[PDB]
């Protein structure tokens, strides 16, 4: 009897599967049949999804199924293929061979989209569409896709924390009636604040006071054996141009001579004028430490300084700054640094009034002789047998002393070049402020910093106070300070700018 | 000591 053949059949489309274009497509299938009784001419029929689709096997045994519904093969994914053939005898046969082929409906669209914003979405999978009646679908995150009457699909993309540990990927499914689905898939990305530079000014008011010659007396002391005040002489401190009593001496003598202090007034360099927030010496205080026999000495004197001041009508007002000084006549050991005296300044204050105008003069404190620009402390140090000397200087300010001259504000505010812009994300503070224009988040927020001219408190709400505490004669033309700051949205995105402030002299 |  007949004797079977071998069939094969190809791949169901190059890749064997039926895709969600293929989907609505006729595909045509074809395969080979030959060996055993298979002829030329012998029918070729095979089942899919319930359709009976035939051919005849062709010349080289193959055949060919021109068109079977994609829709078919997506619903029957193996089948067989089945020829009958028949032998001399009029004998009859099949010879069945089989095929297999994957079905997957599916497509994607991948999105990277920024939160907090409504986006059209472009070069969606061809067929995509809602399943007829659905105008919106609603993504994992609580999202929106919706049809427009444009034909436009539109996602509102919600905003993210991209700090935490929750991804921000946001998806959504739609499946159609004829089981294709579109997977959308939308990258959310961060949103940030935009920082914008920002502008204020200060001027710094400089006046011009006349004033008469200075008088400088010890007038008080506390402690001491063998204390004399007088004024100066050659032989002790320094002669000067009055007889007030600029020196005072102390201590039983345990080598030579007596410890203390004289103050030389500045007269001759003051040229009879103070000028206003501007570091000034009134004088030269000289400390003089000798060896003296434990216990005699000063622990604290007070000098009076005392001068007029000419207002705008040729009136003259007296005034008198009371200086104290705390005193350590440490005991001598084999320490030289640790025998060392030490004399204590304190920051003490006159407020007077010159044609209605209220100022403050206050002690800054000890300043290096002939260095403008040195620093100023309020402790001195001087060895045995030795003396030291230091500029005594004040500041006259506007005022009850209070304060500095200063300027406020906002770096949050339109200061010029419009707000900083704050983000979809919110929650932005001021994380960093430094001076200069670096920045990185630090510890300087809401804390006193320096600049060249002046300090700076900016807190974490962008308020900030600046004041100027150069001298007038230490701010040039054109001055300028500059801080760069860095704020800080709820998940971490940060932006920079700079806050300058004109500092001008008037 | 005895000297300051
Ligand atoms: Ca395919
Ligand atoms: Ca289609
Ligand atoms: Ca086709
Ligand atoms: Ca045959
Ligand atoms: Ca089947
Ligand atoms: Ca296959
Ligand atoms: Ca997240
Ligand atoms: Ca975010
Ligand atoms: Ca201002
Ligand atoms: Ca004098
Ligand atoms: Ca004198
Ligand atoms: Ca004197
Ligand atoms: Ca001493
Ligand atoms: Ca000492
Ligand atoms: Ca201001
Ligand atoms: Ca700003
Ligand atoms: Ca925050
Ligand atoms: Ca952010
Ligand atoms: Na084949
Ligand atoms: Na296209
Ligand atoms: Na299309």
């Amino acid at each position: 009897e007949a004797t079977a053949g071998t069939v094969t059949v190809n791949a169901i489309t190059s890749d064997d599967t039926i895709d969600g274009i293929e989907l609505g497509q006729t595909i045509s299938i074809s395969g080979k049949a030959v060996g055993g009784d298979i002829s030329v001419g012998d029918v070729v029929k095979m089942t899919i999804n319930n359709t009976e689709y035939s051919t005849t096997v062709k010349a080289g045994g193959i055949w060919m199924i021109a068109g079977v519904l994609g829709s078919d093969l997506a619903a029957d994914s193996e089948f067989d293929v089945v020829v009958t053939s028949s032998d001399a005898a009029g004998n009859k046969v099949q010879s069945i061979g089989t095929s297999t082929h994957s079905v997957d409906l599916s497509a994607e669209a991948n999105f990277s989209l920024a939160e907090g914003q409504q986006h059209v979405l472009t070069n969606l999978p061809e067929g995509f569409g809602f399943p007829d009646g659905t105008t919106e679908v609603v993504t994992n995150f609580g999202g929106t896709i919706t049809l427009g009457d444009d034909g436009e699909y539109r996602y509102d993309a919600p905003v993210r924390d991209h700090g935490d540990a929750v991804s921000d990927k946001d998806s959504v499914t739609v499946t159609l009636e004829d089981g294709r689905t579109f997977t959308v898939n939308l990258d959310i990305q961060d949103s940030a604040p935009v920082a914008v530079d920002d502008q204020d000014s200060i001027v710094v008011q400089h006046e011009e006071f006349e004033v008469s010659e200075i008088a400088a007396s010890w007038v008080s002391y506390t402690h001491g054996e063998s204390v004399t005040t007088f004024d100066g002489t050659s032989d002790l401190g320094g002669v000067d141009n009055d007889s007030a009593k600029d020196q005072i001496r102390w201590g039983n003598p345990a080598e030579s001579k007596q410890s203390g202090y004289g103050f030389i007034d500045n007269d001759s360099n003051l040229e009879g004028r103070f000028d206003l927030n501007q570091d000034i010496s009134v004088g030269t205080f000289t400390h003089y430490n000798y060896p003296v026999y434990s216990g005699g000495a000063i622990t604290s004197a007070e000098m009076s300084v005392e001068f007029s001041v000419l207002d705008h009508l040729g009136v003259s007002t007296p005034v008198t700054l009371t200086v104290n000084f705390d005193h350590n006549e440490t005991p001598n050991t084999n320490d030289v640094n640790a025998s060392r005296d030490i004399v204590t300044v304190q920051n003490t204050h006159v407020t007077f009034e010159r044609d209605g105008d209220i100022y403050t003069v206050q002690i800054v404190g000890f300043r290096e002789v002939g260095n403008p620009d040195g620093e100023v402390v309020t402790s001195i140090y001087t060895n045995e047998n030795a003396a030291t000397s230091y500029e005594l200087v004040v500041r006259v300010v506007e005022g009850d002393g209070y304060s500095l001259p200063s300027t406020e504000g906002n770096i949050f505010d339109d200061n010029g070049l419009g707000a900083d812009s704050l983000g979809a994300d919110g929650s932005v503070t001021v994380v960093g402020v430094a001076v200069g224009a670096i920045v990185s988040s630090n510890e300087s927020v809401g804390h006193s910093i320096e600049g060249q001219y002046g300090n700076l408190v900016l807190n974490s709400d962008g308020s900030y106070v600046y004041d100027v505490t150069a001298s007038v004669s230490d701010i040039p033309a054109g001055a300028t300070e500059s801080f760069a700051y860095l704020i800080q949205d709820q998940d971490g995105s940060t932006s920079s700018a700079n806050l300058s402030i004109n500092v001008g002299t008037n | 000591g005895y000297t300051d």
